[PDB]
This record gives C-alpha cells, sequence and structure tokens, in this order.
C-alpha cells in the first residue's frame, strides 16, 4: 500500500 | 532590506554589458540586494544556510530581467522573500523522473525523519481494513465533494469511481508529529499548501536529456525515455515558479545526495518565503 494513491485519475480544483 | 528568491539561472560569462563584476547564480538561490538604485542592474550577495558571502556582484534588475524573457515569445525574474519562523517539520514533494525512488529512499533509509500522511478515500472499508490508519474512510461523497469544493484536499482524484483525496489536516498531522510529510502529489498541491500555511520543500529533478533519463533508468525503453522526458518539461515549464530548488545530476546517486542536503538545508526553524 497504498496502490489505490499510487495510480489515481486527477480532479482538477477550485482556485 | 531586500531578500530575493531566483527564478532563473544566471552566468557572467554569458552576459555581455557587464558596469562590475557580477554575481552568478542558480534558480533557488536567495539574494541580498545591497542596493537597488540603477533601473539595469542590481548590487548583491548571496545568501547561504551558513553564512552570508562576504562579497559583491551584479545580478540584471527585475525590469532588465523580463524585457529580455519577453522579447522572445511572439516571466521569471525574481522572487521578494521573508525569513519566517515555523512551529512544524516542513512536507516534502519531489518532481520529476526517478522522484518515486527518491521518495521510497527517504522513508526507507530515514524513517524518523520521514513519513506518509492517511489519504481519504470514498471506497467502502474493506473488513480488515481500520479508519484512520490506511484511508480517513468517507462514507458520503455528497460529504467527500463538499470538502473538496472547500479545498480541504490539496489534491483528488479518482480510482475505480472512487474519490480519493490528501487532506490538509492529515499532512499538518505528520508535520506537527516531528517528520517530514513526504507527498506524491503534482505542482498543483504546492500553492495550496503554501495557501495553507504548510510550507513544502518542493524539489524538481530535471532531466538534462533523454540519454540522461537512460542511464539512470536502464530497464526504459526509446518511447518511454522521449515520454518521460517530454512531460518533465511542461511540469517545469507549469510549476517552475513554485519550486523550492531544481536538481540535475548524471546518476540517482548524485541526485538523492543533493535532495538530503537540500531538505536539511530547508528544514530549519526559520525559513525563507515569499513576502505577502
Amino acid at each position: 500500500r497504498r496502490h489505490s494513491m499510487e495510480n489515481l485519475e486527477l480532479m482538477k480544483l477550485t482556485p | 532590506s531586500l531578500y530575493v528568491r531566483a527564478l532563473f539561472d544566471y552566468d557572467k560569462t554569458k552576459d555581455s554589458g557587464l558596469p562590475s563584476q557580477g554575481l552568478n547564480f542558480k534558480f533557488g538561490d536567495i539574494l541580498h540586494v545591497i542596493n537597488a538604485s540603477d533601473d539595469e542592474w542590481w548590487q548583491a550577495r548571496q545568501v547561504t544556510p551558513d553564512g552570508e558571502s562576504d562579497e559583491v556582484g551584479v545580478i540584471p534588475s527585475k525590469r532588465r530581467v523580463e524585457k529580455k524573457e519577453r522579447a522572445r515569445l511572439k516571466v521569471l525574474s525574481y522572487e521578494p522573500v521573508n525569513q519566517q519562523e515555523v512551529n512544524y517539520t516542513r512536507p516534502v514533494i519531489i518532481l520529476g523522473p526517478m522522484k518515486d525512488r527518491v521518495n521510497d529512499d527517504l522513508i526507507s533509509e530515514f524513517p524518523d525523519k520521514f513519513g506518509s500522511c492517511v489519504p481519504h478515500t470514498t471506497r467502502p472499508k474493506r473488513d480488515y481494513e481500520v479508519d484512520g490508519r490506511d484511508y480517513h474512510f468517507v462514507t458520503s461523497r455528497e460529504q467527500m465533494e463538499k470538502d473538496i469544493q472547500e479545498h480541504k484536499f490539496i489534491e483528488a482524484g479518482q480510482y475505480n469511481n472512487h474519490l480519493y483525496g490528501t487532506s490538509v489536516q492529515s499532512v499538518r498531522a505528520v508535520a506537527e508529529k516531528g517528520k517530514h510529510c513526504i507527498l506524491d502529489v503534482s505542482g498543483n498541491a504546492i500553492k495550496r499548501l503554501q495557501i495553507a500555511q504548510l510550507y513544502p520543500i518542493s524539489i524538481f529533478i530535471k532531466p538534462k536529456s533523454m540519454e540522461n533519463i537512460m542511464e539512470m533508468n536502464k530497464r526504459l525503453t526509446d518511447e518511454q525515455a522521449r515520454k518521460t522526458f517530454e512531460r518533465a518539461v511542461r511540469l517545469e515549464q507549469e510549476f517552475t515558479e513554485h519550486f523550492t530548488a531544481i536538481v540535475q545530476g548524471d546518476t540517482l546517486e548524485d541526485i538523492y545526495n543533493q535532495v538530503k542536503q537540500i531538505i536539511e538545508e530547508q528544514s530549519g526553524p526559520y525559513i525563507w518565503v515569499p513576502a505577502k
């Protein structure tokens, strides 16, 4: 671990 | 007085038209500006983590540096800095090729000075997982989302239609326990941490070439080396202003040693931060 964090599709965030 | 972080590299030999013996520096360097008078050149001294150099040299003014940079394209010069006291151990963000190896080595080699925060996920907790250990398990996607919009997370993403995020509180938790929190995140998390009054030590590993990449990792193909180098270029173009340092080496060992030193040099109770 942590595998799931190793591969993630990131999301844009608000300013 | 005026203290500045250099956002670019300066070579005396490369610049013509210098009024006095220049002072050449590297990105990330802190410079003490003795006299800013001339609208062209400045008089400054280098500020080392140890001393302050006894010496003087000429650096181009913010104004001069920018006209030159702006003249090309169809702007990074100097970032004013203040010395600030911190009650926490600064998070560490390594970026660029090899960063994952560098992350693994710090945690392995120095378990006392380094660690990882507990991330949040909306993935349902498995029977064998303990909330607070593996993840902070969020039972509401609605809540998780409201947290994201409210900037509770410095980074968030999706895996198998599950929400994941890296909390500020979670990072501040390791920071206050006396460890550098090693973060695997993008350049965007840097500003958020700064906004959060947790100033990360952000180090970018800059490949000298595709060959440089292939030499440190011998198992990469041409396609991979090409891709790896190309994403490091855009990473550098996007986030450069937000790096505390940039490192290059011919070997991983060389890179690693530098990051260890920089972290050391940046880990004191007093640090240079943007003046704002």
